[PDB]
């Protein structure tokens, strides 16, 4: 049966971190 | 006295060398900083053409 | 090591066979020949690795990466 | 480093050639050593030798 | 990883393991290893990888 | 006076020259690896799927 | 990596390109358009002139 | 199929702890 290789496990788990990363005295907190 | 004017504007460059030939690779990190800070594609510059 | 070679390979013209020592004899003296002109070659780098700031580079030059890259080859001759 | 020029109506070197890149050195060599060396007894130093420095 | 065969095992074959990634195969082909008397000494499968 | 008014982030004066530094300077190296890093996991993974 | 830009007369875009040679001290242009032609029914049209 | 190295995914965590790490009485906590 199909098999899912660990590179594409990381690759979605990293990219997923890196999305909600990049993308964002209380006002100055918010972005 | 430096009486011509041209006389007074050699003096001039003289004087902007002297004060670039110091201050030359601190600004070179500066501007690389904010290359690499603000532009989008200068995080992999020095190596665009590579392969 | 040149002669052992011609003499393997110059035996079935005289309808004849080798033995087991001549063979031993042929292997040791072609590991030596070979073992003489033995090069290693080393793996240089990608082209794409930065250099550390330790290497004191400047952005004045492309030393910001190793080299060898063969860029921009462009020109006439278009669809490229 | 020194180079050399060319002269050309309108600027077209295809066919010319162009200044290499030689490049020397010089090369500095260490000498050999200068030594001074002085030798006494220890009784020399007990009763006769005064004003050392 | 990359895997390691010789070269009279995979001659004439070597399209259909160039193009693995984008096209569809059903199946991958290649030969068995063979002696000098054409005995077959192993099997079709590569025989191993790099680390 | 000289109407020049210079702004430093951090300055020194460390050998005869002024020295200054901002706020990016000291992480170049490691996000122009972790740039490098995620492209080669990108191109092996997709090298290889199934 | 060559210069280019975009021109545009009577509903047709036409692309400009800006580049030169560099031993030969030469600069050059060029203006390029790739056209395509169907014919759907030929029952449709034709040649009409004077009858006697 | 692919696999991920085990010093490629120690690099990636070192990285990203470092750059978190280097990039940053009340007054003087703050960056």
């Amino acid at each position: 049966p199909a098999v899912m290789n660990q590179a594409l496990a990381a690759l979605l788990q990293q990219t997923s971190a890196d999305i909600q990363e990049v993308t964002g005295m209380n006002r100055a907190d918010m972005a | 006295m430096a009486e011509t004017l041209e006389k007074k504007h050699e003096r001039i460059m003289l004087r902007f060398d002297r004060a670039y030939s110091p201050q030359k690779e601190v600004r070179e990190k500066c501007i690389e900083a904010t290359r690499f800070a603000r532009v989008p594609g200068g995080q992999w510059e020095g190596a665009t053409a590579a392969g | 090591a040149v002669g052992y070679q011609l003499l393997l390979r110059m035996l079935s013209d005289y309808s004849l066979e080798p033995t087991p020592q001549v063979l031993s004899n042929a292997q040791r003296s072609y590991d030596a020949l070979m073992t003489d002109t033995l090069v290693v070659p080393s793996m240089r780098r990608r082209g794409d690795f930065p250099v550390g700031q330790g290497n004191k580079y400047d952005v004045f030059t492309s030393d910001r990466y190793y080299p060898g890259d063969l860029p921009l080859i462009d020109g006439d001759i278009p669809n490229a | 480093h020194q180079f050399s020029s060319l002269r050309t109506p309108t600027g077209d070197i295809s066919g010319q050639n162009k200044n290499n890149l030689i490049s020397g050195k010089a090369t500095g060599r260490v000498g050999n050593y200068i030594t001074v060396a002085v030798e006494y007894q220890q009784l020399e130093e007990a009763i006769k030798l005064n004003q050392l420095e | 990883q990359i895997p390691i065969v010789g070269m009279e095992q995979i001659r004439g074959l070597e399209k259909h393991w160039e193009a693995r990634n984008k096209k569809r195969p059903a199946f991958l082909p290649l030969r068995e290893v063979r002696d000098k008397s054409g005995n077959i000494i192993a099997g079709a499968t590569p025989a191993g990888y790099t680390q | 006076h000289i109407p020049l008014i210079p702004v430093y982030g951090k300055r020194w004066f460390i050998d005869d020259i002024e020295r200054v530094e901002g706020h990016i300077a000291k992480a170049m190296d490691p996000q122009r690896l972790y740039n490098l890093q995620v492209s080669m996991l990108a191109d092996t993974a997709a090298q290889d799927p199934g | 990596s060559i210069d280019s830009a975009v021109a545009t007369y009577e509903g047709f875009s036409i692309r400009v390109h800006k580049y030169a040679d560099g031993d030969a001290n030469v600069q050059k242009m060029r203006f390029d358009l790739l056209p395509a032609y169907v014919c759907f029914n030929p029952h449709m049209g034709g040649q009409f002139f004077g009858n006697p």
